[PDB]
């Protein structure tokens, strides 16, 4: 109930692009792995859910945490997609 | 206005076999094969140059309705792969 | 019950290629083709009907062992509580199959790939 | 069992532990005395007056104690 | 033939349940009706008017609830 | 025949049983109301 | 067995449609077999669709 | 086997809470709450669990 | 009162499965003709199934046609 | 662990159904378990939506 | 009373068919008995009540759907590898 | 020919709009009319749809 | 369809809604009357189910052509 | 009153696209004049206080909601039965 | 001028058609309009 | 402009809460303007809902 | 534990507001009109976003 | 209208399945004539 | 700042207009807002 | 800032419930609040379900 | 209640093609970003909300925010596979 | 009105075979096969970027035609 | 255990750690006393008049104390 925040990110140089892929990898599924833990400690502690004015920020968590992974799921698809056409010419 | 959708329905259905006794001219041709055309714009042509010439009038009702199917595409195929030897 | 869908129609996706490889019509189709080269014609009788004529050979004769595959399979028996008889059960269906393998690959070769009662998995391409 | 003899092998024995209600231990086994499928080599091990207790054996023998033990506690 | 569905199978099934109240209640409006002061006629017709608000009730949402099931199947056809 | 309810029944503990015109006008209505509403909350 | 139970309950009611105790028993009879019908027409629907989506993506 | 419910259990908890309030009101407003709030909360339990059969599917 | 009476295979297939999906298109659609088993919740769940394995035979038979037909053209191609 | 402060409540209410605080007290515990069951029911519902949207993109 | 087999049972495995084999069996006695314990948690009428063995019954489908589903997808990317290599 | 007997009955409503036991048999019937309709406009359309189906596995 | 499924309601009745104008004529002309109360209670009581049974109807015929279009795709 | 011209004789046209600009034409100016007609409806207070006039207004709502939809699935399967010809 | 529907009509027939008699004059009235008002608030719900 | 005469009418009942024939007219204003605005909320939503319906009928 | 919520605290603030009216009748009638009031308008603001989760 | 619409509506959908039919044989009729002249 | 709204605005009509004179007082100003905050719960709804 | 003189008139209803001119102002209050709750509940939802009609359009 | 409009449009001919895409671009972007704010600061202003006069405003402008940017979503997508259809091949 | 965003969701869904068939599309591609033929090159230059390089010249020839259509309509 | 003999290797010892609400651990070693399930080489890690303790052993022993430990809270 009391919260902390860090302030570095950290850089750590890339060696090629498979380098720069496992940061990126790495550091989106923590942060899809943390919301959704965070969206089940707010369900099951129950008097977070009794009250009016969090329950719209439970919403916007949800509404966020839908459209993230949505939105790199498409782009990952065209993105396999656009090498498809490619090898097949 | 039911008659509005039939008249164009009546009319994809008479490109069918527009398309079956125009089609093997488009492939015997030196300047039309598909050595010389590509796949995309290909079937756009041979409907509606089949759409020009067809002789019934288009909002009546062709007189395909179940007579005898299958044979008479290989009919329309048969006098099409002649049309081609001769032109 | 949907794991038995899923694997017919694997099987009748990987259909081509089983037929393709698997069974004895390598034997017909390539033998065909000798007799064309061997006269010296290039076009004639064009392949198309004769993979045609090599296909409903091969397909006469692997026929009954696939009948096999029914009796074994369409049966309602297949219920074991344990998963490995089922198992072993499935291992027994196919087994006229790899008898027919076995029939006609040679013996050490298999025995080399299996190296990496022998598997239909190793057996395929010494066939 | 009285009826037949079933052989297995070594590595199939499996073994259970079950737990009963309003029934006790020494009343299951005056069951298995007076029908005759107690089977002094692969006896049940519990406490004698108690509720819960351990049983292995063949695979014929295990199924047959916890289906008649889960049908006899649920009866009484 | 005049032909009954099981939602006319439940509504009679309350007809068939009672017996005479679609004209004993206008049997207690001719007898409290004729004196319009008497205690033992408020009372009747008072008795046969609650049982038939009821009844009449008790008809017509059973209709409801057996309707929305077959909706909800019907629904669950595509 | 004669047909009865349970609302008729509890006329019939009134008869066999203007302050009586008054305590039965009312418990008639307590039943008008508790068995509607409990039939009103079948939707 | 449970539409033997529904349709043994309607009767007593339909021939006293005022006993209180009664039509309390009745509504919880019911509702609950509102309850089961949809979930039955439910369960079974997911069966089918996941049964159609392997031909869907097989085809 | 003679089944009830969950819904069945609550109506009966009504049944068995009581101890001769079925009988005494023979033998008001007591009636007339103690009906009230057992048919608003079983109609409660009918709806909460209606809303989880739809998110079955 | 109610009453009971007892009693290439490819083209025996072919036979077979023709008026399988013949007589369970008519038994759907004089159940549903007849008005008295489409108001039924128990008779509407046993149409409901009578309707999805319909629709799982008939798309079996359609896909199973189809690879296997689909197995003739790139061997005879090669 | 929500159950059993449920299955506690409802029994006094049972042997005393006139006190007017406990059916105030009642009321706002079975009230809130109506807002706790369908906020689990909601919640899966997602859960299963979005990893569904997955293979039916990719299939 | 409950009953748990608290031994599982093994076997060898020499090649490398019979360890997809072993998942094939072992997926087909998953989905076998995972369509039957549902149903009879729906048969069962006493289980349909509770919200309790409901929530836990609504989130049992979503187990059995997720896996079959992902097996269908896994295993039509798995053939289409093979389809696309011998086509060329 | 459900349409007729549907249509047979609206008019001694018509005259007579305040009859209990006519609009209690009239939305018995209006009900079950509306549970025949739609079950034919919705079982017209899976035979449609899987004959699309065919069509559009073989084209 | 839709215009005589309404029409068979202003059909089946001759004249109710002046018969109710003409009721409340004579109620704006004399409001002390019991049978004038009772004859407008009488009066007015059957307006609100007959319009009620107007308006629902349509409502639910309206729903069953919404049923038969959107199955055409 | 109401008009009915009584011979809709065939006049047999050169190409289709005078037929279809003539119905596109033809109805554009009709759906034109709906949306204002039950709009200013609404919008006059003396018009929505009467049942009488206001179950007409239900009424053609319920005409105008059921019109465009019936004229959009129709050209929606008009387009999708040319397309599937024309695509090949 | 002061828009007046149908229901500011009907109070316009009971204001220009004219103890007990003057409260039991309100007690028809504050009913009849809350009749009509429902009425109209039927139709309404059934547009959507 | 029909909020003018509501907003006009209020402030003289506000005056006098027990004139009878005020509480009537204003009744009779507050009601009509009840009529009114649903039936404006109402009847901007079908225009929405068969606009989005052509979109999502050609998407 | 024994958990308490909005509702116990709002349901609560009715009582624990006043000293002992649950003690010491048409003040605690419409006490209870407003008690049992707040919560069906509580019970209905959450609700409302709890079918606008999904 | 429920009857007419009905019967409207195999109408619609059977001469839609038939003119998909009638295209499709076209496709592959004519698609066997360009194999087997490329034999 | 104490912000106000119009909820707030047409009690403010209703709260100045000043026993059976007091308490008659309450029975109306209990209708108006209670008969004006569903007009808008219906519109709030057709959001969606 | 608004849950703060929600907040605020609570207690004074509490501490006296039978001040006539407090219940009419906490109403006016309350009323208010749920109009404004709902509001943001309907207005983030759009919000959500058109981004979610881009992905369906281009998925 | 205050309005503001200009009337002139710019025009003329540019043989450059980017621009005029970019133009249209910017003026599609910044008409959807001011009424987001504009619909969203009128549903967070408590007074507005009150208002049954303002409120049929407020139900109109989200209704053509609605209709207009899921217009230029299904424009563009039968625009983009329209170029897929005659590249694909 | 309405039925005025039907006729051009319509149009917009027939664009493609219009570009199949209306423009000059059709000449640039002929003759960019003809010159691949020519050459004896079979397979190279991946004609689907040659579908590309013809419709960008098509599109920059049609643009001037296509662009008073919008501001007219 | 008292009916056959189980050999694992070294690298498949479980290790465990479970609380019991109400029985004690002492009530709990004299059911592994007296039933015969006691084994003195990998014994019950505890404090003696508690519920919690910890156990690592052979994968059957693992498995039978812990189900035979929460078997005995249900029936207490």
């Amino acid at each position: 109930i009391g919260q902390a925040v860090n302030i570095r990110s950290m850089e750590t140089d890339i060696v090629s692009l498979d380098d720069r892929l496992l940061q990126a990898f790495s550091g989106s599924a923590i942060a899809t792995a943390v919301d959704k833990q965070t969206i089940t400690n707010r369900i099951e502690d129950p008097n977070l859910v009794t009250d009016p004015k969090e329950l719209a920020i439970s919403q916007e968590m949800i509404s966020d945490y839908n459209l993230y992974v949505s939105m790199v799921s498409t782009l990952t698809r065209k993105g396999v997609g656009a090498v498809e056409t490619l090898l097949r010419s | 206005f039911y008659a509005l959708y039939f008249e164009i329905h009546h009319l994809v259905a008479s490109a069918a076999l527009g398309f079956a006794r125009v089609a093997p001219i488009f492939f015997f041709l030196p300047f039309l094969n598909s050595g010389v055309l590509s796949g995309a714009p290909r079937n756009a042509i041979i409907i509606l140059v089949a759409l020009g010439v067809w002789p019934h009038a288009l909002n009546e009702a062709p007189p395909f309705l179940s007579v005898a199917m299958i044979p008479l595409v290989l009919q329309e195929a048969a006098v099409g792969v002649m049309l081609g030897c001769l032109l | 019950n949907d794991i038995s869908l899923i694997a017919l129609l694997a099987f009748s996706t990987l259909l081509p290629f089983i037929i393709a490889s698997g069974t004895c019509f390598v034997k017909f189709s390539i033998v065909f083709v000798m007799v064309r080269n061997a006269l010296g014609l290039q076009q004639i009788p064009s392949n198309m009907t004769l993979n045609g004529v090599a296909l409903l050979l091969s397909m006469f004769v692997m026929w009954p062992i696939m009948h096999d595959a029914y009796v074994y399979f369409e049966d309602e028996d297949v219920t074991f509580n344990d998963i490995s008889s089922l198992s072993k059960h499935v291992d027994e269906g196919l087994d006229g199959y790899r008898d027919y393998l076995i029939k006609y690959s040679d013996r050490e070769l298999v025995q080399f790939f299996e190296n990496a009662k022998p598997s239909i998995f190793a057996l395929l391409p010494a066939y | 069992d009285g009826q037949a003899i079933y052989i297995y092998d070594a590595s199939e024995m499996r073994n259970a532990v079950v737990s009963l209600r309003n029934v006790s231990l020494n009343e299951f086994n005056n069951f298995l005395k007076r029908s005759g499928l107690y089977n002094k080599n692969y006896p049940l091990r519990g406490d004698n007056r108690k509720g819960t207790f351990y049983v292995s054996g063949p695979p014929v023998y295990v199924d047959m104690v916890v289906n008649a033990a889960t049908m006899m506690d649920k009866q009484n | 033939t005049p032909w009954s569905g099981y939602l006319d199978d439940v509504s009679a099934k309350f007809d068939t349940g009672v017996d005479n109240l679609q004209t004993q209640v206008t049997e207690a409006l001719d007898k409290l009706a004729a004196k319009p002061s008497d205690p033992a006629l408020l009372a009747a017709y008072q008795s046969k008017l609650s049982e038939y608000n009821l009844y009449r009730n008790a008809q017509s949402n059973t209709v409801k609830v057996f309707k929305d099931i077959d909706a909800a199947i019907i629904q669950n056809f595509r």
